[PDB]
Order: structure tokens, then sequence, then C-alpha cells
């Protein structure tokens, strides 16, 4: 189980998985 | 065959009119809250409808990536992520509006904050599905590929901006609870302190002691007007006047009881109902923090049972006090 704490910071991370001009 | 090869497209155009009408739903909420009519359920703490909301939001960024995997493939399976989508941001949109009314009608702008952010989710699903149709079976280069990819980026930012806005109200609605809390914990150490065996750090006149004893005066008036406005300033307020007031008689009693110039049966009186008045008052408090909870007249008019109570050894504290001299 998440709480919002380690939700935000797993979304966070994948706001840039998704963002396309973000590719390392 | 010519099997129907434009479901996924048709449940795309299906969802965005179901998608509209979720925004227009929140729109109406939004102008009911902000006239203070969006009531409370008698109690039904912020803290329930927290759980519902991450759990469903959490949904709804898998009905994300389903979205996003799926725009190229199977028409059938565009259908299908496009409806679970559609599911999860209508019973997300519920969930939420529980949690603002369960703000209660008195803080109305807080509740239209949290309702916009869940419309700006919806906003976000509504531009998400309109890219997976205009993307609907096209390979990586393509720029609906592209805008694919950018349209659930601004659906996630969304998603979170939604849950760091439910952090910020949640901590802005106990703020005044929680210091209340810290005040008990604080009477109880200093009570235990007031109990232990140990001597008090000096002795003091009745004078001294008599001075503290009024402060209880003060303060338990100023938690029950606390308990009657529930304003969350006032709430603070109290703790902070409560804790020192407290403290004080206590130090004081002690102090003045252990005077060698007081006789043992009148330091027993002294220190007993300055324990009295102390557990009372926690009593008090409790109550206090019950009623911020179910804010109902019930609650509020058993109120004065409690102050009763404290005013009951506040006299007993006062002439115990004069029997000193």
């Amino acid at each position: 189980t998440l709480d919002i704490d380690q939700s935000i910071e797993q979304l966070n991370r994948l706001i840039l998985e998704l963002d396309p001009t973000f590719e390392p | 065959t010519g099997i129907d090869p434009f479901t996924g497209t048709q449940a795309c155009i299906t969802a965005a009119s179901a998608v509209s009408g979720i925004i227009a739903d929140l729109d109406t909420t939004i102008m009911f809250a902000t006239a203070g009519t969006l009531n409370r359920e008698g109690a039904e703490t912020f803290a329930d409808h927290r759980e519902g909301i991450l759990k469903t939001a959490k949904v709804l960024v898998e009905d994300t990536k389903v979205l996003v995997q799926n725009a190229a493939g199977s028409q059938e399976k565009l259908a299908q992520a496009a409806q679970s989508s559609v599911a999860t941001i209508t019973r997300l949109a519920d969930v939420v509006k529980l949690g603002a009314a369960s703000l209660g009608a008195e803080d109305p702008e807080t509740q239209v904050v949290l309702i916009n952010a869940v419309k700006d989710v919806a906003k976000a699903l509504g531009d998400l599905i309109s890219a997976t149709k205009a993307a609907a079976g096209k390979v990586g280069d393509d720029p609906a590929v592209w805008q694919l990819k950018n349209s659930a980026k601004v659906m996630v930012t969304n998603v979170t901006s939604l849950l760091k806005t439910v952090k910020a109200v949640e901590d802005e609605a106990t703020k005044g609870t929680r210091a209340l809390e810290a005040t008990t914990e604080h009477i109880r150490q200093e009570l235990a302190v007031f109990c232990s065996p140990e001597p008090p750090a000096k002795t003091s006149t009745p004078e001294d002691f008599i001075r503290m004893t009024k402060g209880i005066t003060m303060a338990t008036a100023k938690a029950v007007a606390a308990g009657n406005s529930c304003r969350q300033e006032d709430v603070i307020a109290t703790a902070n006047l409560s804790r020192r007031a407290i403290a004080d008689m206590l130090r004081a009693c002690k102090e003045a009881a252990f005077h060698p110039e007081v006789a043992p049966d009148v330091r027993l009186r002294a220190l007993h109902y300055g324990r009295e008045c102390a557990n009372g008052y926690l009593e008090l408090l409790d109550h206090v923090l019950l009623t911020l909870q179910k804010p109902n007249p019930d609650l509020k008019q058993q109120l004065t049972g409690h102050s009763k109570r404290v005013a009951g050894s506040v006299t007993e504290l006062i002439q115990a006090a004069e029997a000193m001299k």
C-alpha cells in the first residue's frame, strides 16, 4: 500500500516517463 | 469480413460525451458549494474520503497507461480502454464530491478548490481520449503518437495536482485539531510531573497560587467558545491558552502546597483538587475534539456540563488556597 507522500513521488517520475520531450 | 472497425473510435466519441457531462456536473456542484449549501454529512471525517480518492486516483493512473498503450492496436482494445477510464473518472468525481462536502458548508472556498482539482482531471481525461482517437492505430513517428504521450502527461500532472490539493486541504482541516492534541499531551506530561513524588522547584505563597487559579476561568470560557465556533483559529488560541493556564496552575499549586507553613491536610487537599481540576479540564478539551469532528447542537450543549465540572474544582481550589494562612 502507498500513501499520498509516495504516490506523488511515483507519479512525478511517471510524468517524466510519459513526457516525450524527456528522453535521456 | 467487414467486422465493425470503428468501435474504438466510437468509444472515444461516446467517452467524450460522458466526460462533458461530468465536467458540467462538477461546475454545478461548484455553484452549490460556493453558495454554502453543500453540507457536511454529520461527521464522516475527510480522512475517510481521502482513501477512496487516492485509491480511485491510482486506478485512473492505470487507465491512463492502458489508453496510451492501446491507441495503436485493436479497435476493441481501444474501445475497452476508453470505457474503463470513463467509469473510473465518474467514480473519482463522486468520491471527491463527498470529500469536499465533508469539509462542511462553513468553508466554501476550500470546497470549491477541491472540486476544481478533480474537474481539472476530468478535462485532462477528455483531452487524453481525444488524443488517443487522433492516434487510433498510428505508429510511433506520427505526431499523433507524440501528442498522445504529451496528452497523457498533462493528465498525470493533473492527477498529482489533485493529490497535492488533497494533502494541503487535510493539513489545513486539522491544524487546530492537531495543536489541541499537542496541548493535551503537554498537560498530561505536566500532570504526571505534578503528581510525581518529587518536590516542586520552590515554595510559594497563597497569592501566587491564587493568581494562577483565576487563569483557569478565562481558559475554560475560551475553550467553550472554540467548541461553539469551531473556528480553527479559536482552536489554536484555546490550545495555547489551555496549555499555559493548566501548566501554570499545576506548578503554583504544588509549590504553595509544599510550603512548610501548610498543614499536611491542607497540602493534601490542595494537591487533590489540583489534579481534579486538570482532569476535569482534559475531559472538557476531549469533548471539544469530539465536537470538532461532528459539530452538532447536541455535543455543544454538553460543553456546559464540562465547564461546570472545572468550575466546581476551581471553587475547591480557591478555598484550599485561602486555607493556607
